[PDB]
């Protein structure tokens, strides 16, 4: 029995789908925290949502050191060379940013919000990301991919 | 009263379905046939549509719920808000400047992007049918 | 006396804002559905 539990939490279709309710779960609590009120000290919602934050950074860090190359220069540009790692690093800094302002007093603690209020634009368009492996969510994916490039050369005339 | 109200409500959403069905016959003809195949079609090129017109649009609807009217207490309410308003906000309008950028991106990637992309799907669902 | 300088401006707008720029995009949203 312990093998076979062994067996079906390493594979990877049900890590994807634990990764993806974890995300759901992730997203629900970051819609509560920017919805209801906010004070001197975080909730529980809101200390979740930063333990889930500083646990991807981890994830992130272990994504640098565990990599092919053995240079930590050559494997630092090499996990920056994807675009999604990039800005995925960038709400990082911008959500610790956006916590050490929320943490001082008023008025700082707007601004914190209003990092917190830009930060979860990016944590929903990083399901684009996941929906790109839908047969039918994927085509629509590149189909915006495109498209920017498109109505970025458009935005000039 | 007041299940008399509910019978009515229930006759009134039953007549959705019963003008619907007309759909059925319309099918055998030769030329309202291929646009219900072409609803029928549609219905599932919208479906997977929605998981993205909804990524993109609540979104930012949370963001303008959360930037703007910062003390709404726990309520269902704000759900109400948050898939209302942004459907009804083509009237709507030191360091102020966060929110123009939320307005920008939202007309840039609304409708700018979406309806286009939805003519796009629904043209290219015709010839194939 | 001479204020029609201003119509032509809306006229225009009307003409090369939404009737132009708007069905060159579904134009060229529509032209890169195919290719990918
Ligand atoms: C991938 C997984 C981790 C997603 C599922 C998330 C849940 C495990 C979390 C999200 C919301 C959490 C709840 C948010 C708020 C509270 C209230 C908190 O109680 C108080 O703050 C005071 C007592 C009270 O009035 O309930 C106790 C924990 C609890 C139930 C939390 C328990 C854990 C919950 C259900
Ligand atoms: C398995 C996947 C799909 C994720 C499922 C997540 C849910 C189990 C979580 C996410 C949001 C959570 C809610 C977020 C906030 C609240 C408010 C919280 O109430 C308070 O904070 C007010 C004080 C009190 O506790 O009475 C009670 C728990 C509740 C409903 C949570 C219940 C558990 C929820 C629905
Ligand atoms: C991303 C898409 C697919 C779903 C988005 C879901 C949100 C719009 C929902 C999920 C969790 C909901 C919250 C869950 C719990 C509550 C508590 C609820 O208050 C009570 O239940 C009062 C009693 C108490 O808990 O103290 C008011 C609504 C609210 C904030 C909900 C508001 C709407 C939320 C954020
Ligand atoms: C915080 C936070 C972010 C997050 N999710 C992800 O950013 C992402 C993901 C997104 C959707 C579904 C499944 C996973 N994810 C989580 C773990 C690190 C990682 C590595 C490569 C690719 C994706 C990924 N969960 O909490």
């Amino acid at each position: 029995l312990g093998r076979k539990i062994y067996e079906f939490y390493n594979a990877p279709i049900v890590k994807f789908w634990f990764y993806t309710l974890a995300y759901i779960g992730y997203l629900m609590l970051f819609n509560y925290i920017v919805l209801v009120k906010m004070e001197r000290w975080p909730s529980t919602q809101e200390w979740i949502v930063i333990s889930y934050i500083f646990t991807l950074g981890i994830e992130k860090m272990r994504e640098i050191l565990m990599s092919e190359p053995g240079k930590l220069l050559q494997k630092v540009k090499v996990w920056l060379q994807e675009y999604w790692n990039v800005t995925d690093l960038i709400a990082i800094l911008l959500f610790s940013v956006g916590m050490i302002l929320r943490l001082q007093d008023q008025p700082f603690r707007s601004d914190g919000r209003v990092i917190y209020c830009v930060n979860i634009i990016y944590w929903y368009i990083r399901l684009l990301d996941i929906f790109g492996v839908n047969k039918y969510l994927g085509p629509y994916v590149m189909m915006i991919g495109k498209m920017m490039i498109d109505m970025m050369y458009f935005v000039i005339i | 009263q007041p299940f008399r109200s509910d019978g009515r409500v229930i006759y009134c959403v039953n007549i959705i379905y019963w003008y619907i069905r007309l759909l059925d016959i319309f099918g055998v003809n030769k030329y309202l046939g291929p646009y219900v195949m072409m609803i029928g079609k549609m219905m599932i090129d919208m479906m997977y549509f929605v998981i993205i017109m909804l990524v993109v649009l609540m979104s930012f609807g949370v963001a303008r719920q959360a930037i703007l009217f910062p003390n709404e207490e726990p309520s269902w309410k704000l759900a109400k808000n948050i898939f209302y308003m942004p459907y009804w906000m083509i009237y709507g309008e030191t360091g102020a400047w966060i929110v123009p950028a939320i307005m920008a991106c939202y007309l840039l990637v609304a409708n700018i992007l979406l309806v286009n992309l939805l003519i796009a799907v629904f043209n290219n669902t015709f010839f194939e049918v």
